[PDB]
RNA sequence: GAAUUUGGACAAACUUGGUCAUUUAGAGGAACUAAAAGUCGUAACAAGGUUUCCGUAGGUGAACCUGCGGAAGGAUCAUU
RNA sequence: ACCCACUCGGCACCUUACGAGAAAUCAAAGUCUUUGGGUUCUGGGGGGAGUAUGGUCGCAAGGCUGAAACUUAAAGGAAUUG
RNA sequence: GGACUUUUACUUUGAAAAAAUUAGAGUGUUCAAAGCAGGCGUAUUGCUCGAAUAUAUUAGCAUGGAAUAAUAGAAUAGGACG
RNA sequence: UAUCUGGUUGAUCCUGCCAGUAGUCAUAUGCUUGUCUCAAAGAUUAAGCCAUGCAUGUCUAAGUAUAAGCAAUUUAUACAGUGAAACUGCGAAUGGCUCAUUAAAUCAGUUAUCGUUUAUUUGAUAGUUCCUUUACUACAUGGUAUAACUGUGGUAAUUCUAGAGCUAAUACAUGCUUAAAAUCUCGACCCUUUGGAAGAGAUGUAUUUAUUAGAUAAAAAAUCAAUGUCUUCGGACUCUUUGAUGAUUCAUAAUAACUUUUCGAAUCGCAUGGCCUUGUGCUGGCGAUGGUUCAUUCAAAUUUCUGCCCUAUCAACUUUCGAUGGUAGGAUAGUGGCCUACCAUGGUUUCAACGGGUAACGGGGAAUAAGGGUUCGAUUCCGGAGAGGGAGCCUGAGAAACGGCUACCA
């Protein structure tokens, strides 16, 4: 099948090898993933030593992080938006590591509330001595604050579904979200 | 390739064992073991060739199902057994215990112990890292693995082993002047009060090695083998006690005694 | 050099696992990782203030210098962030008693904290598989 | 399999084969001591040149070298315990020049004859 | 949860053209060979009876012949 | 412009061999079994044969490059006596 | 641990270059090719020496020398000590 | 063991070459042949094709037996003696054979994995899991099928199998039971403002993601933000805690979560002992097998530097569609143009690229050698490749396996 062994195409002098070892099976590859959206379906594969590895299709959700305050839910998956690799990943929706989708957001808005309760966008003892002391944190970022009101987060998918069979990511902030929205604006 | 192999033939095992080069194509392959494939005694070679206790191969498996033979306190009813350095082969029958060390031509040697200090081993210490949990450990050169060491105790040093526990009883730090033993390369079998060693950052660590009659050599630091301070050791040498005596008073000293 | 316009790559370019939390504010705005390779080579005031971030660097990236430790004359900076080595040396052949030139080339990756044109003498190190032909990276250079 | 069986020759013939000066000469040794071939003499030979090449090997190397000593003695000895060298000639420059016959004469061959009780080499 | 089936990668095998070594063809054409006695002349070896030879060109049954330029391996180390 | 002595460079000649060579001869063809100053090119029995073949240059004549199969103890460099 | 560090070729020494094979130490196959055995006692209980050593170009590593042969620096001084 | 001799002439000074001479783990052949030891042997041409018969199976005290098998019971009315068959577990990836392919390829010496997998050995190593977890519950141990077997058949034929009926597991598939202590979260309420609470949940390991610690060449002061364990709330201020490498985002630990959810023993043989509130009550040894992770060992994969025969009647090659590098991603057990998208135009070469030939597997080595060398190495050891030619793949730790399977070609 696919083989990743360097005996097939040409040295660095431009010479054609000869034709040795034919395709051993430590050496062999398997198809990608392509995995959609929606209608989970995950596919185990057996690899080498055992340590069968998980190949993710048609996941829903996945376990997204928020760095600035250390939490993480699992939430829901809207889309892919922008790719560095290849634009028809994004027009055919697939997932891959390193893409930029947008994510529902609402357990980080309930979180958000339930942890410090201010506002997005725009009763017992307990509650107000904990927010009183979580102070100076509802100002965190404008252009992520508006797109709370949206109901779309952005994300990026920091594991590899078709390695691992999870479609795990963060929220971009900071500056690297604006080089990915100036990006998304220019057309 | 296509796996591991399972054979061992003539002419390809260590040299030390001794092996005739006739009579049979293939010499026994050690098992998997505490120690590596070259540096080993395996058993069938030690009760049949070393000791002529056995003079067959179903003879020497015949004595190790009635659980005679035990190595370090385990039975290890296992033919071709890999026993190496220091390892104390007891027979609880015929009341008598041997511990594997290199003679002075780097071959193993019958060293019969006492049953008072046959209950212990020297390791040298290869690795010290954190478990799980955030529990030390150390390796030893035989694998293995004890919990729980005294902080002071680090690389190239050599631990006293209780051998019915797993715990350790002493151990010595590798400094300058400490007694070391010659396991491997050119000196093989020779105990040389280490004077001095160059640090060569990034691969092979030297040192040099002086005998008690003061003949220097170098070797390797992973062919060395501390065993004690200078002077009093911590374990019995055997005959010789690693003075590589030249071969031009080799035959004056034999021709002494005839 | 001139900082090759560090953010013209179509994906965003970070050290990984280096977070610059937007929530507190002090200097260095951007959080910079670096690590001193060892074998006594010293990590050039370029790769500590640099703006660049070459995953493949010995000082800022996940490479590793371990193994042989070569030196050779450059022949070619046309690649990017890439450059070609000459290695001359003489081969003694025996039955005639006496020498042979004899040249090898060697492909080295070579980082911004190192400004290298034609003719320098750079020492390099081997690294893990950087490229199909690539195995080195260069660690000093000598020349001018 | 097992092991090669290593065998060695231990003969050599001369390279001229039609010369009087030395076919008559080795005639000579076949005669009064009893020898059906030329091969008892061309064996003979064959280790007395292996002999004179450790010998000549030996003086080569410099006075009081470890290896000289070793396997000068050696062979010194060995061949005055076989007796074709006597005990005066032991300086290991005397070795190189020691006879033809001098290993022919030490034979079982000539011993029986020379101890009596056989009146004949032949016998 | 079998048959069956969509798309894909690996890709045997086959057809069509380009490029890589050994064998048919002698109906043929023009070189060496081997040679106890062939034929025609007599080209070279002596000033070989026109010195020889080289290059180039032309001619001729065959060696060869001629022009031009060159050489001495010539038959001249030499005409104050 | 001649004469004498000397000198630097050059075309040559005369004598001799301590030297070389296979001799003929050679102040270079010497300083080479006491075998090494630097460097370029060419040769490996005589023929087949500067032929065959493939390139390449030329308008052409041909030049440059360049084998094999096969054949076989048989012409001189040099001197000597007739 | 600290900032600097002119780079080479060359040569000494040391570690590594599997076993068998090569040279070679000792030794009963009756000699020898071989083989690594064996030898020694009151032979009733048993004891013990061996199964060496050398060679192994080139490349890599460590190390001393620094003659020989290269290499770089202070010349419209942006040179050194400070 | 640094040696030569014959052959061009009437006679000669002389690399010629021819011939002779010696050796060959260099073959073949001819003639001849008494003994002892030792021993290569369908390599060369055809990695051409093969009848036939063999060359991989395997069990203990310790996985499963109602043989409608064999003997004796009297230790047993459930079983435990032997044991065909079959299920299960391992093995069959070793060995052995050959040298076709292969010319920076294999291979040799020498490096790295801080760039990975590793059945088997060996040492360590799971108190945490009844899930709305106060009746959901068997935890003195729970569910199903099925082989072997009985019976009914199909064909000329295969180590072909169908239908009907049982029965087991270390088969398959579920599944609970063992202390605490401590820390975090939520949080009733008194209500203080200096604030404390009842109560609930979580905190093993395995996967994935994000964040944090994993420091450390020297010594003293200024106050601002609030005191910060204890206060004479003046502030004494320390104890605070950190391993390894030449080097790390290393080991390890901490937080938030995630998982279609891994493991955390429903297994087997022998001995049967102590304690009482004498109940088939509670404790209790020697083992075997299995199991997550770590280390070890047997390995594997990739990889550093240098080294290979002959040819220019091969001088330029590579990049159409990968050729060289960058970024990102997929894939792999992993690095890597290994593959994909985009980008740049690179990379090798008279120090002989690229191409072509090899009656080329490479080495350890063999023959002959004064010294330098020449020729050979299919072949007893090491590494590589192959099972008529290619390709593809299941199982398994390990095969692109061929005495394993599928397809095409012959
Ligand atoms: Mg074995
Ligand atoms: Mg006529
Ligand atoms: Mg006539
Ligand atoms: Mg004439
Ligand atoms: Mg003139
Ligand atoms: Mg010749
Ligand atoms: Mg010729
Ligand atoms: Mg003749
Ligand atoms: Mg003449
Ligand atoms: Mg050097
Ligand atoms: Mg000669
Ligand atoms: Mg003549
Ligand atoms: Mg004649
Ligand atoms: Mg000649
Ligand atoms: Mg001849
Ligand atoms: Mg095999
Ligand atoms: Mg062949
Ligand atoms: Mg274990
Ligand atoms: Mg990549
Ligand atoms: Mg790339
Ligand atoms: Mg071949
Ligand atoms: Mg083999
Ligand atoms: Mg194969
Ligand atoms: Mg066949
Ligand atoms: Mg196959
Ligand atoms: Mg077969």
């Amino acid at each position: 099948g696919i083989s990743r062994d360097s005996r097939h195409k040409r040295s660095a002098t431009g010479a054609k090898r000869a034709q040795f070892r034919k395709k051993r099976k430590f050496e062999l590859g398997r198809q990608p993933a392509n995995t959609k959206i929606g209608a989970k379906r995950i596919h185990s594969v057996r690899t080498r030593g055992g340590n069968k590895k998980y190949r993710a299709l048609r996941i829903e959700t996945g376990n997204f992080s928020w760095a600035s305050e250390g939490i993480s839910k699992k939430t829901r998956i809207a889309g892919v938006v922008y790719h560095p690799s290849n634009n028809e990943l994004v027009r055919t929706n697939t997932l891959t590591k390193a893409a930029i989708v947008q994510i529902d957001a609402t357990p980080f808005r309930q979180w958000f509330e339930a942890h410090y309760g201010q506002t997005l966008g725009k009763k017992s003892k307990n509650a107000e001595r904990k927010w009183a002391a979580r102070a100076a944190s509802a100002k965190i970022e404008s252009s992520v604050e508006s797109q709370f009101s949206a109901g779309r987060l952005y994300a990026c998918i920091s594991s590899r579904p078709g390695q691992s069979g999870r479609c795990d990511g963060y929220i971009l902030e900071g500056e690297e979200l604006a080089f990915y929205l100036r990006r998304l604006t220019a057309k | 390739a296509r796996g591991p192999k399972k054979h061992l033939k003539r002419l390809a095992a260590p040299h030390h064992w001794l092996l005739d080069k006739l009579s049979g194509c293939y010499a026994p392959r050690p098992s998997a073991g505490p120690h590596k494939l070259r540096e080993s005694l395996p058993l069938i070679v030690f009760l049949r060739n070393r000791l002529k206790y056995a003079l067959n191969g179903r003879e020497v498996k015949a004595i190790l199902m009635q659980r005679h033979v035990k190595v370090d306190g385990k039975v290890r009813t296992d033919t071709t057994y890999p026993a190496g350095f220091m390892d104390v082969i007891t027979l609880d029958a015929t009341n008598e215990n041997f511990r594997l060390v290199y003679d002075v031509k780097g071959r193993f040697a019958v060293h019969r112990i006492t049953d008072e200090e046959a209950s212990y081993k020297l390791g040298k210490v290869k690795k010290v890292q954190l478990g799980k949990k955030g529990v030390p450990y150390v390796v030893t050169h035989d694998g293995r693995t004890i919990r729980y060491p005294d902080p002071n105790i680090k690389v190239n040093d050599t631990v006293k082993i209780d051998l019915a526990s797993g715990k350790i009883t002493d151990f010595i730090k590798f400094d300058a002047g400490k007694l070391v033993y010659v396991t491997g390369g050119r000196n093989l079998g020779r105990i040389g009060t280490i004077v001095h060693k160059e640090r060569h950052d990034g691969g092979f660590d030297l040192v040099h090695i002086k005998d008690s009659l003061d003949n220097t050599f170098v070797t390797r630091l992973n062919n060395v083998f501390v065993i004690g301070e200078q002077g009093k050791p911590y374990i019995s040498l055997p005959k010789g006690k690693g003075i590589k005596l030249s071969i031009a008073e080799e035959r004056d000293r034999r021709r002494a005694q005839q | 050099s001139t900082e090759l316009t560090v953010q013209s790559e179509r994906a965003f370019q970070k050290q990984p696992h280096i977070f610059n939390n937007p929530k507190v504010k002090t200097s260095k705005r951007t959080k910079r990782w670096y690590k001193n390779a060892g074998l006594g080579f010293k990590t050039p005031k370029t790769a500590i203030e640099g703006s660049y971030i070459d995953k493949k660097c010995p000082f800022t990236g996940l490479v590793s210098i371990r193994g042989k430790i070569l030196t050779g004359t450059v022949v070619s900076t046309k690649m990017h962030r890439t450059i070609v080595i000459r290695r001359a040396y003489l081969h003694y052949i025996p039955k005639y008693n006496r020498y042979e030139k004899r040249h090898k080339n060697v492909p080295v990756h070579v980082s911004p904290a190192f400004r290298v044109q034609v003719g320098d003498i750079v020492t390099v190190g081997q690294c893990r598989p950087i490229s199909k032909t690539v195995r080195f990276n260069v660690v000093k250079v000598s020349a001018a | 399999p097992r092991a090669p069986r290593t065998y060695s020759k231990t003969y050599s013939t001369p390279k001229r084969p039609y010369e009087s000066s030395r076919l008559d000469a080795e005639l000579k040794l076949a005669g009064e001591f009893g020898l059906k071939n030329k091969k008892e003499i061309y064996r003979i030979s064959f280790q007395l040149s292996k002999i004179r090449r450790a010998a000549r090997d030996l003086l080569t190397r410099d006075e009081k070298d470890p290896k000289r000593l070793f396997e000068g003695n050696a062979l010194i000895r060995r061949l005055v315990r076989v007796g074709v060298l006597s005990e005066d000639k032991k300086k290991l420059d005397y070795v190189l020049a020691l006879k033809v016959e001098d290993f022919l004469e030490r034979r079982l061959q000539t011993q029986v004859y020379k101890l009596g009780l056989a009146k004949s080499v032949h016998h």
